[PDB]
């Protein structure tokens, strides 16, 4: 038994020991209570954030067109509007969102997430959409008929102004798909521009876990 | 004897220190070809070690890495400081002596000076799997057309080494030799011992060999 | 004295006594772990015999092997669930049995090797999918070393893994020795590092049958004995595919 | 009393102390139960394995003739078939077997082992063999008469299809002998090739002990 | 400096560079100058239950071996 | 109070401390009882011995 065993002299980063204090006199400022306190990083991963869906080439430079997707009376039923890989941390549609940005500080994570659709059109507009989900390891539906036979939620706009799908079994290609499809064309009151929009928001749901810290890829070095 | 044995426990059949690598690097500018050096952590380099970890199909353990390092000058200064940096898998890596990958805050690093007991630190079990796999029988891709065996399984970090002092007249060359041992082993599912000499360090490829030595005749 | 097991929609008659060898002494189970609140998974009508095509055994035949679960990839409803699910797990019950007179002789070894990793015919190539699988058709070993463009380095007496062939009895195994037995049963549970993984991408174990003492027959009698294998999944599960949401 | 006593600075291989940890944050992957677990190396030393008996020069290159020994009607009673030194770890007939290979990682071992004979001929073949054992420090029997007066088990093939001899007192020339002898010639049903075979298997029996680790002799250096 | 203990019946080096210094079953001490001298204990090693300081036999099983301290 | 007091670095023969072990695995051979045991050197100092008295030159 000795205190000079191999590896007792060395400085190892990320190894915790006590250290002497520069001032062992002054150290005194009483703490006060301050509203809002964060003690875990899953307290800001379960907060909603508006995800950009629309990506063109300048509908995301000026990005107030980035968060909303056009709808029209012109379009016929059974044509999809948007869709995405569903894989946060590697798909740029939700990896620069508030929730998604936390998962670029870790490698390997799991849990479930929940997406939210909000229709922001007029209060006299009514339509029906068929939301759809494909399990991982199966391609996106190619027809509204295909989509329907999968898992689907018929969301009536004109009753509900939002819908929440809670999608289990995400973790990191293979991965599910979310697709929205017209079931009917939108019914205008008398509007002469048939522009109606919907937004989408995303947040982590309930239990979630991360392991093993690593540095983010979105900032590159010093420059000053 | 007089009681049950305990020299044939799994924990004492493994967990012995062994040399696994050594490498060289030397003081010099970032222009100079060799002035930092690296080693990728693997246990398939050394034949003797490899034999005893292919006794089992699944293992999980923490490991201790101790590096013992010597240096010598060459023909015609202050004590040298060496940095050993562990990079967890999926981190950034340096491509030269000077990078922001030695200044990164998420890669553990040990500064150590000569004339001290050799540096070491343990690395805890790292893998999203619940055990390391010593045999695998799949492909990297989701359709078979990937790389056969040892894909994203059995992937661990890697070390890097450099001097921390500025270059100064008269080159100094260091040789660092790496010792490795696992600890807290647990084994699941045994295998029959390997019979044919290892060829590749990433495949189970082998050349056919006789089962046993000849005898002069089977009768006594 | 026999009884006939039936798993519904299929029936097979078996010898009354023949023993079962439970691999590692644990039966197939459904996992009972919690924290499946964020990854719920349903359990099933696949639990029936599937009988693969019989193979000849003749004097001087060197052996055979199949790889699961990719040997049942064309079979019924079980093949559909490798294609509508991204993850799965499942144990197996395997009956290997054969005919024979009392004038035949020889014995064979039946073994299931978890994570059998094959070599490559040349010692710097890499084996491809088509040479390491053959679907529900048996692959085979060969005596006498020979090259192949990809190929497995089959040799019998290295077993395609560079280990002694006499030491393969460390894995779950049964001898079928004519003059006593003519059947064997191995029940093999799910063994893998992770609890579930993609059926197509990975192989769990490789059934193998290796003759030691070769077939031979007394005056008259058939010149071949047929072998048949029958495999039935047990206690299978697959990942969910239902929203946890609502309107 | 001091902490700088001789031999307190040094790195001694195979000496155990604690060590700081590179990551004292991440370390977390929950263990799961996995079927089959090995916690001692005598749990794979008591497993049967087929030992090669027949060694010629190419009956062990192609080694499916290595594990079986011919019998014939031609041979007369009182001629031995096979036999061996009985000394695992130095006799190549059982030192490359599963059991035998474990004892090349140790020096000095003891216990008992048990051999097993299995007749694999036809179901109408009947003969009688006289198995024999010679104590250590006594030569092999030279006649079936000699063998008989030693320790012997008359094994009737046509009742029993196997026999197990459990041989005590092995440890490491001097060492016992196992020899098999015809007592009668085999009785064929009508077979026109009188080839009948028997195999042999071996495993450690009950208590066994090893001490003092050392490296195996069957692999030589790196080469890559 | 490296000091390597080889337990009896191990491999031994025949030159400065061998795989007998890289072997994993031979204890070894790496030590640097300016430190308190290296030491380690070796525990009782022998298959016998005591060392013998006098012996009166031969190596071989018939007397014709080497007499004493075999 | 410190652990680097004078004479804490040095090797002094006939000074007892613990030491690490070369093999902390193998160490096992059970002791057996052996007839006759000496535990003190006055157990062989109280044994008779024939003393030579006669001293000439041959």
């Amino acid at each position: 038994p000795t205190m000079n065993t191999p590896g007792s002299n060395q400085f190892l980063t990320s190894d915790d020991f006590q250290s002497p204090s520069a001032m062992p006199q002054f150290d005194v400022t009483p703490e006060m209570h301050i509203p809002g306190e964060v003690r875990n990083l899953m307290e800001i991963a379960e907060v909603d954030s508006v995800m950009p869906i629309n990506n063109d080439s300048a509908a995301k430079v000026s990005s107030m067109e980035a968060y909303r997707v056009e709808l029209s009376t012109n379009t016929n039923a059974g044509t999809q509007v948007f869709g995405f890989q569903l894989n946060p941390g590697a798909e740029s549609v939700m990896n620069r969102t508030l929730m998604g940005e936390i998962l670029n500080y870790y490698a390997h994570w799991s849990g479930s997430i929940k997406i939210t659709f909000v229709f922001c059109g007029s209060a006299m507009t009514t339509g029906k959409f068929l939301l759809s989900y494909a399990p991982p390891g199966a391609g996106a539906p190619k027809t509204r008929k295909d989509a329907m036979l999968g898992t689907h939620v018929v969301w009536d706009v004109g009753l509900q102004s939002s819908c929440v799908l809670c999608i289990p079994w995400i973790s990191q290609t293979n991965a599910g798909f979310v697709t929205c499809w017209y079931q009917t064309s939108v019914v205008s009151p008398a509007s002469n521009q048939p522009k109606c929009y919907m937004m989408c928001m995303v947040s982590a749901c309930n239990d979630f876990s991360v392991r093993m810290l690593r540095d983010t890829k979105f900032i590159e070095q010093t420059s000053f | 004897n007089n009681h049950v044995r305990s020299e044939s426990t799994i924990e004492n059949f493994l967990a012995r220190s062994a040399c696994v690598f050594y490498l060289e690097y030397k003081t010099g500018t970032k222009e100079d070809s060799n002035s930092f050096n690296n080693w990728v952590i693997t246990t398939r380099r050394v034949a003797q070690l490899r034999r005893k970890l292919e006794m089992f199909t699944y293992l999980r353990f923490d490991m201790e890495i101790t590096v013992v390092i010597t240096s010598s000058q060459d023909q015609s200064a202050p004590v040298l400081t060496h940095q050993i940096m562990y990079v967890p898998p999926g981190g950034p890596i340096p491509v030269s002596v000077d990078d922001y990958s030695w200044q990164t805050s998420t890669n553990p690093s040990i500064f150590w000076t000569e004339g001290n007991a050799p540096a070491r630190m343990s690395i805890p079990f790292i893998s999203i799997g619940n055990a390391y796999s010593n045999f695998y029988d799949g492909w990297s891709h989701f359709s078979q057309a990937g790389v056969y065996g040892f894909t994203t399984l059995n992937n661990m970090g890697q070390l890097f080494f450099r001097h921390v002092n500025k270059p100064n007249p008269a080159a100094i060359t260091s040789v660092a030799r790496i010792y490795f041992k696992p600890k807290h082993v647990r084994a699941w599912v045994p295998r029959p011992p390997r019979l044919c000499p290892y060829i590749n360090s990433t495949n189970v490829n082998f050349e056919p060999k006789p089962v046993t030595e000849v005898r002069t005749n089977i009768i006594t | 004295r026999v009884r006939s097991i039936t798993l519904g929609n299929s029936t097979i008659t078996t010898q009354e006594c023949a023993n079962v060898v439970v691999g590692y002494g644990e039966w197939p189970e459904y996992l009972s772990d919690n924290e499946a609140t964020a990854e719920d998974q349903p359990t099933v009508a696949t639990c029936r015999f599937y009988t693969l095509d019989s193979v000849q055994w003749e004097n001087g035949s060197p052996g055979w092997w199949w790889k699961f679960p990719d040997a049942l990839r064309d079979m019924g409803l079980f093949g559909q669930n490798m294609y509508y699910h991204y993850l799965g797990r499942a144990g197996y019950t395997i009956h290997v049995q054969c005919n024979a007179s009392k004038f035949h002789q020889g014995c064979i070894l039946v073994v299931c090797v978890p994570e059998a990793e094959m070599g490559s015919a040349q010692t710097s190539g890499v084996v491809n999918y088509e040479h390491i699988s053959k679907g529900e058709i048996a692959s085979r070993f060969t005596t006498t070393t020979t090259a192949e463009d990809h190929g497995v380095q089959a040799a019998v007496w290295n077993a395609g893994m560079g280990v002694g062939v006499g030491n393969l009895t460390i894995f779950p195994h049964q001898w079928i020795n004519l003059r006593t037995n003519n059947s064997a049963t191995i029940v093999m549970p799910y063994v893998n590092s992770v609890p579930m993984d993609n059926m197509y991408r990975h192989h769990n174990f490789t059934l193998m049958i290796i003759p030691f003492v070769p077939l031979d027959f007394s005056a008259g009698a058939s010149t071949y004995v047929p072998i048949t294998v029958t495999v039935a999944p047990m206690c299978a599960e697959y990942n969910g595919l239902r929203l946890a949401g609502h309107q």
